[PDB]
């Protein structure tokens, strides 16, 4: 890998707005992290109707 | 009560009779039409009461005289395609950018989806003014989105959650890349 | 000269109202 | 023989709850059963309930009015924080995470960005 | 009458507004009524102190 | 959610969310769309 | 109707606005469905309507596929398409187009439509920056 090679690949990543630091890819992982992020009711909703007149 | 069919004549105006997408209605539908895996020597079943019937997306509301007749009325809503881009080789020379947007038709009460805001731009090299060593550092800087053998540069931005932000945010980067491809930094000297 | 069109702006329910009057009474049926 | 327009006239003249009631009742006079589907679909799509067409699938959003450089330029948010420490390589990389969240909104973005000054600055 | 009570000075838009909603339906609730004399319209107008042309 | 992310960073037929037997029992009926057993 | 018919109709406000109109080199329309028949009524709905609204269109059908699952119990779902590249076709006629077949989108089939507009160079990547 020529030296060349490598600034200008940093400087693709800080256009690119990659991590311009390349921190290995253990501590990578929280970059992961960041780029990502009712039965119940419906049956006293069914006795109401019930009660009602309107069920069953 | 009888069915209203009786009533149809055989020269009505059959797209007044389904103006829009509604099921089949044995009642509405004059036609006898039989649809169902016969029993043995039996028919397949009638219309009235039929639920496979009732099943099928039809067609009735969309006739090719109701076709016709809809999109006569459309056409005042339309503009035309410029007379002097005849083909795809005038496109690419006065319009060189090109600029791929996608949106999804699903079934549901939500009509977002995560896949609209991406965004795609393509421009062939040849239609930037770069020098020799304005193109090779371009080239170098974008890397595997630039295509040899189409000279076709493709930007996909997908960062920004709209699309107008990720269209914006690839017009940007294009600026750049381009700015810092016509600079030779004291680094750049001795390559 | 490429004499890129004028864009045509139109309300929003401005196609439901074409295709409705497109299509006229049905005689033969109740009510909607 | 004469049309009713013309003849004797006066000559006297030349040239809250009870507005918003009075709007309502003249709302009536033209209010009619529907007559078929498209008036229906009509009548949906003014009320809302309806989905716009051709469909855009960011209808009804807008994250705010933000631009894109509010999303993709979240460092200066960081300017609070250690300028040169290891602090300040967790909170560039934290921030490069944040820019590249499509599901979030700015306010989301800053709030955790004072989250994690908050919690250095007690530490 | 619980804030006449309580001293407090009721503005000259919102007695206007009361009176509008008082007059509208006769001191009924929302679903003709007869005018009642010494009905709550009466009163509310015979308390306010300075009477503007919207009140009359 | 968040709250409980930021501490972490520093160091059956679930498909469709149903039993699964009711799945068998939904499918069978041709009750799903485009769920057609082979 | 015989005799009773509408004397006139309100044809809908179309203003022709002053800003330029968007121009689409090409719109391709996916259509994904469960059932063939569907499918090939849906082709022949808009091709008869890109044919009469004078827009250019070609149609071809990208392959099939499969998801199989076993729960033994086997079940397995089906995906056919069909695509529609419409081309030439400026931002009025698309949108109203686009409109019409997805109000006319029939049961159980979903749409993928990619537009490619047509745009010009910033006027800041005309020169380099002095």
């Amino acid at each position: 890998l020529s030296e060349y090679a490598f600034r200008m690949s940093r400087l693709s990543a800080r256009l690119f707005g990659e991590v311009t630091r390349p921190t290995n890819s253990k501590s990578m992982k929280v970059v992961k992290l960041f780029s990502e992020l009712n039965h119940h009711t419906y049956a006293e909703l069914m006795q109401t109707l019930r009660f009602l007149g309107l069920y069953r | 009560l009888p069915p209203r069919t009786e009533k149809m004549a055989v020269d009505q105006d059959w797209p007044s009779v389904y103006p829009v997408a509604a099921p089949f209605k044995p009642s509405a539908v004059p036609l006898p039409v039989r649809m169902g895996y016969p029993v043995k020597k039996g028919v397949p079943m009638a219309k009235e009461g039929n639920l496979e019937l009732l099943k099928i997306p039809n067609f009735l509301h969309l006739t090719p005289v109701a076709i016709k007749k809809h999109c006569e009325a459309l056409k005042d809503f339309c503009t035309e395609w410029p007379a002097a881009l005849d083909s795809d080789e005038k496109c690419e020379k006065h319009f060189p950018i090109e600029i791929d947007s996608t949106d999804y038709v699903s079934s549901g009460p939500s009509v977002r989806n995560p896949r609209a805001r991406v965004v795609v731009l393509r421009v062939k090299l040849s239609s930037l003014n770069l020098d020799d060593h304005a193109k090779k550092k371009l080239i170098k800087l974008v890397g595997e989105r630039y295509c040899k053998t189409t000279d076709v540069l493709t930007i996909k931005t997908d960062r920004c959650p709209l699309r107008r932000q990720n269209y914006d945010y690839a017009v940007y980067l294009l600026t750049v890349l381009y700015h810092e491809s016509w600079n030779t930094e004291e680094w750049e000297k001795s390559k | 000269e490429v004499v890129i069109p004028k864009k045509k702006t139109w309300d929003k329910v401005a196609v439901l109202q074409a295709l409705a009057s497109t299509v006229n009474r049905d005689t033969t049926a109740v009510p909607y | 023989r004469k049309n009713i327009f013309t003849g004797k006239r006066l000559n006297i003249f030349d040239m809250s709850l009870w507005d918003v009631e009075f709007a309502k009742q003249l709302a009536t006079v033209n209010e009619q059963p529907l007559q078929n589907g498209f008036e229906e679909l009509i009548q949906w799509t003014k009320e809302g309930k309806l989905w716009e067409f051709p469909i855009n699938n960011e209808a009804g959003f807008d994250d705010d009015g933000s631009e894109f450089h509010e999303h993709i330029f979240l460092e200066k948010h960081l300017e609070s924080f250690p300028k040169q420490g290891p602090i300040r390589h967790f909170m560039e990389l934290v921030t490069c995470g944040l820019s590249k969240n499509p599901y979030l909104s700015v306010k989301q973005k800053v709030e955790h960005i004072e989250w994690f000054r908050n919690y250095f600055n007690e530490k | 009458d619980q804030l006449l009570q309580a001293g407090t000075t009721v503005s000259l838009e919102t007695t206007n507004s009361l009176l509008d909603l008082l007059c509208y339906y006769g001191d009924q609730e929302p679903s003709g009524v007869t005018w009642r004399a010494k009905n709550n319209a009466e009163r509310i107008f015979s308390l306010m102190p300075e009477k503007n042309e919207h009140s009359y | 959610a968040d709250e409980r992310l930021r501490i972490n960073s520093l160091r059956v037929k679930r498909r469709w969310r149903l039993s699964r037997i009711v799945f068998r029992h939904l499918a069978d009926h041709g009750q799903l769309s485009g769920i057609q057993r082979a | 109707l015989h005799v009773d018919v509408p004397k006139d109709l309100t044809k809908p406000v179309v203003t022709i606005s002053d800003e330029p109109d968007i121009l689409y080199k090409r719109l391709s329309v996916l259509v994904k469905g469960h059932d063939k028949a569907v499918l090939d009524s849906y082709e022949y709905f808009a091709v008869l309507a890109a044919k009469e609204l004078g827009i250019s269109i070609k149609v071809h059908e990208p392959p099939r596929k499969i998801e199989r699952f076993t729960l033994r119990v086997q079940y397995e779902m089906r995906t056919l398409y069909r695509c529609l590249e419409l081309e030439h076709l400026t931002g009025s006629t698309a949108d109203v187009y686009l409109e019409y077949i997805q109000r006319n989108l029939p049961e159980g089939v979903a749409m993928e439509v990619t537009k490619t507009q047509l745009e010009q160079l910033p006027e800041h990547i005309k020169e380099p920056i002095w």
